[PDB]
């Protein structure tokens, strides 16, 4: 499914004109600034929701997991932690 | 033709190192296959090295960590290495099967790596494992003890084995020497493997982030990809550092700095912590061979994702609710790894069985049956 | 899963009523939210070709059709790795989001699994 | 007159039928019996192999009921 | 004799099976017979041999 | 249905029979001879081919030139063919031309110059003859298949004979060996297409009454033929196509498994890449080699003679790399013939054959070959409603049984020629006649 150099196996082009320049004629860190503000805000936007509802979910249950657990050994959890044992 | 491409020695070192083709737009999580080369030489040449000052008798194991901490030059630096690394081992490969789970690395055609990857990583955990037991502290023995008696769950023959495991009636010197033996040897079993996922690989090339063929445009491995991992060599190197030099027991066990005493296993047991999500499912299945099986399962159930993902497209980059339900799978993982280090208590018993049904639903239920509505409303949706 | 059974699977829900009613309007969302459009893609694009069956699809494609999957797949890989988005023209239009593939895939399939049929039938 | 040809598809699945399937369980049958036997005869030497299955056998059985004298045994 | 073939050689499964439990019946009783052979060659010397005087 | 064929004999024990088709305008008589090249004893190899050039060199009356004369004049053609096991010699005419065509026949089997010039004429002719069979490339590997397959037997000789044969065969021992082999009990008279059975008997008993009786009439097709695993192969670089043939010890023409056989070969199939349809072809086989491009052609074929035969498949390949492959998923499809052919494979076989048996009569000759082959090698006709009852009867078990003991684990004649550096030895093919996994 993959070939080598001269064979890769990609579909005949045509008609496509790729042009690059050296890396030594480049400013390699040409527009860092704009990127570095702008287009990792623009990144970071449109992948928050998938990161921040499981991380805010599963921080819930634990938060109130723990402060269940933590409240079932106090004094006043004596009768609740008898119950569940 | 060039001497790189003449000569079948060389040749086979290009088609791996320089002259392979590799998708143009591979991103950093495409890192981590190079990083678990460099952990696997860090343990390599820590380990052999530690090898060298080492005793493997029971009498003497405990005392030669402790020689190499204090007698040997550099001897802390060389153990400490070699531990931390084990647990970047672990952030790495964890990242890098996270990768291939996100990407849909393990669809065919590359269903064979994904598959001899499952069983590096099996032999992952028992090598680092077999190392955690060499240290011969209260935690490597009670280590030992239980992952030795996991075969007790094989009905009739399993105490049998678990006896000729240990070579004796409990764990104790010979069993050390014995894990010492296999210590050093899985590393290089696994460094075959690691080959061999690669040359399963070197069939369909690496996948790439949006999933598509990259046959259309592709890039030498070096320069590009040569620069590329040099980052995250210096990245693993900073973190390396800040842990081997300035907090070189934070992601230890304090027990693990007392000597083995078969007597008393510590109040507060808990596994390394690469370990915790699968010992978290052990605990919350209440049946002997039932936890050993789900625990098991929970790594060799990896293997069906080539069956169970029923998607028209590879990976996730364009699936909204994939990577939805991929955030709550690895959340849960996560969650799991909480619950491996907490106390058995209420409420954390019913959360980690929860825990361990999720993890397990995703595979069997949830990922066939949004990978079917997915396929389905990417025709609809773009008619 | 084959194409057959996703594009099967979406003719009975274009057909009920109901199930139309609710999911074209969320699968409509869907890809608007899944967000090929902005590399310029059309959805057949992101079709797994590793496959016998898919090779052989893309082979069937009329020259034009193929040389403009590649330049679309080409010039995707190279707005994933700048980590830009297309802009403009290179913004696949809803108008231009055909099936160009499905047609071809359909076809392939269909002889294969008819030949996966009949290599199982028995005469009465 | 014949106006099509009779025929049905069997049911299948990843290429195998039923009609098949069936003239290879025999075959799977006696692959069992060598794992089996093959199993059997690698853990012969297993103490427990030995007191639960092989000594139980009819007539055959008293080759693996031994005794070690207790004045030969030091444990 | 073309019998014996059909049976135990022609399918593979069968010839394994058969090679198998040959290899379980040659090797409980290749023991068995050395062993007595063993004791025959050996007689007088071994443990077994004066441990009636104990 | 087909119209009945008739048969009678004659005194001297000739037989005539024929088949009737009124709504054709020609006819094909002709003898059919249970002789052949198998005749022959290793001195006199090549008899039989000879005397079938010679039978056209002139007769005691009619000359060589009077001959040609006489069958233009007809307005139809003679033909021959001298095979391992059966000679024949027809004539197509027309209808009104029967009885010319028949005294011609007779004249050229009983009254046969055979001149020491026209012998000397033709041992040329035959001579060249052996360096031009070179081209058929079909022949030239069946040739060798049967000389290894039956090595230092009757029918491992080849039908041409050796060199050194053809240099020494003289009037007397071809007079000798038509002397004692064209004998009228060995002997057939056919007649298909607009041929009355009454007139062509009393044709018979016109010019066939003075024909030698064997000393010892046995019935017709009437056979120690002892199978050699072996390996020909003729490696020619220069050759584009390999052409590859397997074959295992086959079927007589009498066997009870000769329906099976056929089955069998059907199985398994031919396969052409030069026909449109035959990618679409049910034939394992001809899936794998179509879809892989492993073969141009391969062609199962049984061949039987009164005491034996040859089952096999003859390939034709380009794809010098993957002749390996081309092996391999062939010998791994007549595995299955033993561990999975089930009641899915055989009755479509069957249906296939229940019409192909039927099919290849098509033409007044191929009519005339039919009742002739049937004839010399059964000693009768059977009727298609007799075949079509032997083909129901064979069943699924019936093919197991008959691969498990004739081709699974068995010593195979396997001939290479052309580019087959890529064919394996001899060991490496011979293992894939098994399945370890069954
Ligand atoms: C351990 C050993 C140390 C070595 C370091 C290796 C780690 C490098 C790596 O793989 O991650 C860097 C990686 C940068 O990799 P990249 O090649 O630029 O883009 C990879 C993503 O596919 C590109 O993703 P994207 O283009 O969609 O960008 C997404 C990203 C923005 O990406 C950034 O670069 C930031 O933002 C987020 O997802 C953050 C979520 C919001 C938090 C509130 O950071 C991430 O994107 C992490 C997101 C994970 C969630
Ligand atoms: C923690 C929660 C994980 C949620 C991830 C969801 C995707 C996301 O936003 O990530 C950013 C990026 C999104 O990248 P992407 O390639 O989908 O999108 C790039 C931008 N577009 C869509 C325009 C082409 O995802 C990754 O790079 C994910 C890699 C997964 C690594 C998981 C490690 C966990 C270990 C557990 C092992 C078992
Ligand atoms: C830890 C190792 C880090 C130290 C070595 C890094 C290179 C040091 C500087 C030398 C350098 O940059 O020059 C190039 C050498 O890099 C090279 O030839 C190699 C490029 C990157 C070095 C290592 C590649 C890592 C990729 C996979 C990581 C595997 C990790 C497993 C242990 C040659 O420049 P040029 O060859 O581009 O041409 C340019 C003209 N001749
Ligand atoms: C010693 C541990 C391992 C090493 C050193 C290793 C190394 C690599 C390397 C170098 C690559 C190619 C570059 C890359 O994609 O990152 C790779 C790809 C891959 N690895 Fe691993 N790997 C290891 C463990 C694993 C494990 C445990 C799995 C699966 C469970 C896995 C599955 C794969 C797959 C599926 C690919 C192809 C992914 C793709 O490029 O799309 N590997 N690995
Ligand atoms: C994947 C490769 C390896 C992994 C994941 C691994 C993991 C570990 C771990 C977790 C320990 C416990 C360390 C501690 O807490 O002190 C350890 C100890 C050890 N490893 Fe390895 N190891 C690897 C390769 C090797 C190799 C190749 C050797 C060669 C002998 C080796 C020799 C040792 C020795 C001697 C110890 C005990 C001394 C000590 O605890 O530091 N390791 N290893
Ligand atoms: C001790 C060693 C154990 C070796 C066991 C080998 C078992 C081999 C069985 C096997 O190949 O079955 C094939 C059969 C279907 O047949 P086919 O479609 O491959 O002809 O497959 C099915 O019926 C399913
Ligand atoms: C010296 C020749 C021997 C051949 C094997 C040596 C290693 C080898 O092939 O190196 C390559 C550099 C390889 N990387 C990749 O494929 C790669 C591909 C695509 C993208 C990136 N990165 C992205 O940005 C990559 O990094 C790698 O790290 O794989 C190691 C594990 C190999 O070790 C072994 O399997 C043997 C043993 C040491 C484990
Ligand atoms: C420490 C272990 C010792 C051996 C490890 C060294 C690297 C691993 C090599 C084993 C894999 C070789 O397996 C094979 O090798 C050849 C020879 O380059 C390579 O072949 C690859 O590159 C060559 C030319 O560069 C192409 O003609 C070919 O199309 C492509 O597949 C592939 O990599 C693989 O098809
Ligand atoms: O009780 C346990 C325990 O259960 C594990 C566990 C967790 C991970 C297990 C495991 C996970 C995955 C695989 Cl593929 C195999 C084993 C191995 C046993 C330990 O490592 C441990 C260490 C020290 C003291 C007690 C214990």
């Amino acid at each position: 499914y993959m070939g080598w150099w001269g064979h890769m196996g990609s579909p005949p082009q045509k008609g496509i004109a790729g042009y690059t320049i050296s890396p030594f004629a480049a400013r390699p860190f040409a527009g860092v600034v704009h990127a570095a503000i702008f287009n990792t805000f623009r990144r970071t936007k449109n992948q928050a929701l998938f990161v921040i509802l499981p991380v805010s979910f599963f921080y819930y249950v634990w938060t109130q997991a723990s402060e269940k657990n933590e409240w079932l050994y106090t004094k006043a959890g004596r009768h609740e932690l008898a119950k569940a044992l | 033709m060039a001497l790189r491409k003449k000569n079948s020695l060389l040749n086979m070192a290009n088609s791996y190192v320089l002259d392979s083709p590799q998708p143009s737009n591979l991103n950093y999580f495409w890192n981590f296959g190079s990083l678990l080369a460099l952990c696997l030489v860090i343990q390599l040449a820590t380990g052999i090295t530690l090898a060298m000052h080492y005793t493997s008798h029971a009498s003497l194991a405990f005392d030669s960590v402790e020689h190499i901490m204090r007698d040997v030059n550099f001897g802390w630096f060389i153990r400490y290495a070699h531990a931390n690394t084990a647990s970047f081992f672990f952030i790495c490969i964890y990242a890098h099967m996270g990768r291939n789970i996100y990407y849909g690395s393990y669809k065919t055609p590359r269903v064979l790596p994904w598959s001899i990857g499952v069983i590096i990583f099996l032999l992952l955990i028992i090598t680092a494992f077999m190392g955690y037991v060499l240290v011969f502290g209260q935690m490597s023995l009670w280590g030992a003890t239980v992952i030795c008696n996991l075969v007790s769950a094989i009905p009739w023959l399993g105490e049998d084995i678990v006896h000729f495991l240990w070579g004796g009636f409990s764990v104790g010197n010979p069993t050390l020497q014995r894990f010492f033996a296999l210590h050093y040897l899985m590393p290089f079993v696994l460094a075959v493997f690691a080959l061999l996922h690669l040359i399963a690989l070197h069939t369909a090339g690496s996948s790439n982030p949006l999933g598509i063929t990259s046959n259309v445009d592709k890039l030498s491995m070096h320069p590009y990809y040569s620069f590329k991992d040099l980052i995250t060599v210096f990245a693993f190197l900073l973190m390396f550092t800040l842990f081997v030099f300035f907090s070189p027991d934070k992601l230890g066990h304090p027990d693990n700095y007392i000597p083995a005493n078969p007597m008393v296993t510590p109040a507060s047991i808990v596994p390394e912590w690469y370990l915790l999500p699968f010992y978290a499912i052990l605990r919350a299945i209440p049946d002997k061979l039932g936890g050993v099986i789900a625990m098991v399962a929970a790594i060799l159930i990896l293997l069906i994702l080539p069956i169970v993902d029923r998607s028209i497209i590879r990976g996730n980059a364009f699936k909204p609710i994939s990577k939805l339900l991929f955030g709550f799978f690895i959340c849960n993982f996560l969650l799991l790894g909480v619950l491996g280090q907490v106390h058995i208590e209420p409420p954390f018993i019913v959360l980690g069985q929860i825990c361990t049904i999720f993890y397990f639903s995703y595979f069997l239920i949830l990922l066939p049956m949004v990978s079917t509505i997915e396929n389905i409303f990417f025709y609809i949706g773009s008619l | 899963a084959s194409i057959t059974s996703v594009v099967k699977t979406s003719e009975l829900i274009l057909k009920s009523p109901l199930l139309s009613k609710i999911v074209v309007p969320l699968a409509k969302t869907y890809v608007k939210f899944s967000g090929y459009r902005q590399l310029g893609f059309k959805m057949n694009d992101l079709i797994i070709e590793e496959t016998p069956n898919m090779q052989l699809a893309l082979r069937r494609l009329p020259p034009t059709e193929s040389y403009d999957r590649v330049y679309r797949l080409i010039r995707a890989t190279q707005f994933s790795l700048s980590h830009k988005l297309a802009t403009g023209n290179d913004i696949t239009k809803p108008e231009e989001d055909d099936h160009y593939l499905i047609p071809y895939i359909l076809d392939v399939e269909a002889e294969a699994f008819e030949k996966d049929a009949l290599d199982n039938l028995e005469v009465v | 007159y014949v106006k099509k040809p009779s025929y049905k598809i069997v049911p299948h699945f990843l290429g195998f039928n039923i009609p098949t399937v069936s003239k290879w369980i025999p075959i799977f049958g006696i692959w069992g019996a060598a794992a089996g036997i093959g199993a059997l005869f690698l853990i012969e030497g297993v103490p427990r192999t030995r007191q639960d299955i092989l000594s139980k056998i009819p007539i055959i059985g008293e080759h693996w009921i031994r005794e070690i004298p207790a004045s030969d045994n030091p444990f | 004799a073309t019998t014996f073939y059909n049976v135990f050689v022609k399918r593979n499964s069968a010839f394994v099976a058969t090679i198998l439990a040959s290899a379980f019946v040659f090797d409980m009783t290749f023991e068995t017979a050395i062993d007595n052979f063993w004791d025959r060659i050996n007689a007088g010397k071994q443990w077994k041999d004066i441990r009636h005087k104990y | 249905v087909s119209p009945k064929t008739r048969t009678s004999n004659l005194k001297n024990g000739l037989t005539i029979a024929s088949e009737s088709n009124p709504l054709v305008q020609t006819a094909t008589v002709g003898v059919w001879i249970d002789a052949g090249s198998r005749n022959e004893n290793a001195y006199n190899n090549g008899t039989a081919h000879f005397f079938e050039h010679l039978a056209f060199k002139g007769t005691d009356k009619r000359s060589q030139h009077q001959l040609e004369l006489d069958i233009e004049n007809m307005g139809g053609h003679l033909n021959a063919y001298t095979s391992r096991e059966s000679t024949v010699y027809y004539a197509k005419s027309f209808k009104d031309d029967v009885p010319k065509s028949v005294e011609i026949l007779a004249d050229i089997l009983q009254h046969s110059k055979l001149a020491e010039s026209a012998i000397d004429r033709e041992r040329e002719v035959i001579t060249r003859e052996l360096e031009e069979v070179n081209k058929q490339y079909e022949e030239v590997v069946f040739d060798h298949l049967h000389a290894t397959a039956f090595m230092n037997q009757p029918l491992g000789r080849t039908i041409l004979g050796p060199r050194e044969n053809i240099q020494t065969i003289t009037n007397t021992e071809l007079r000798k060996f038509i002397t004692e082999n064209y004998t009228a009990d060995r002997m057939v008279l056919v007649g298909a297409g607009a041929v009355d059975h009454d007139a062509l008997v009393e044709l018979a008993e016109k010019y066939f009454s003075h024909l030698p009786s064997s000393q010892s009439p046995v019935p017709l097709g009437t056979p120690i033929p002892n199978f050699v695993g072996s390996e020909v192969r003729l490696r020619d670089d220069t050759m584009p196509v390999a052409h590859i043939a397997i074959a295992v010890e086959g079927v007589s023409w009498t066997s009870e498994d000769y329906y099976t056989a056929l089955v069998a070969q059907a199985i398994i199939g031919n396969y052409d890449r030069a026909v449109g349809t035959s990618r679409h072809q049910g034939s394992r086989l001809s899936n794998i080699v179509s879809e892989n491009n492993l073969a141009n052609s391969f062609q199962s074929f049984s061949t039987s003679y009164s005491d034996t035969g040859l089952w096999g498949i003859y390939l034709t390949s380009e794809n010098t790399t993957q002749i390996d492959d081309l092996v391999h998923f062939t010998l791994k499809e007549w595995n299955r013939l033993s561990t999975s052919v089930s009641n899915l494979q055989v009755e479509r076989a069957k249906s296939q054959l229940k019409a192909g048996l039927l099919l290849s009569l098509d033409g007044t000759t191929y009519v005339a070959e039919d009742i002739g082959r049937q004839l010399t090698t059964l000693g009768r006709r059977v009727t298609p409603a007799e075949v079509e009852a032997k083909l129901e009867a064979v069943t699924e078990h019936d093919v197991r049984a008959w691969a498990q003991k004739t081709l699974y684990d068995k010593d195979i004649a396997l001939v290479g020629l052309g580019p087959i550096e890529g064919l394996y030895d001899y060991n490496r093919i011979r293992n894939d006649m098994s399945m370890m996994r069954w």
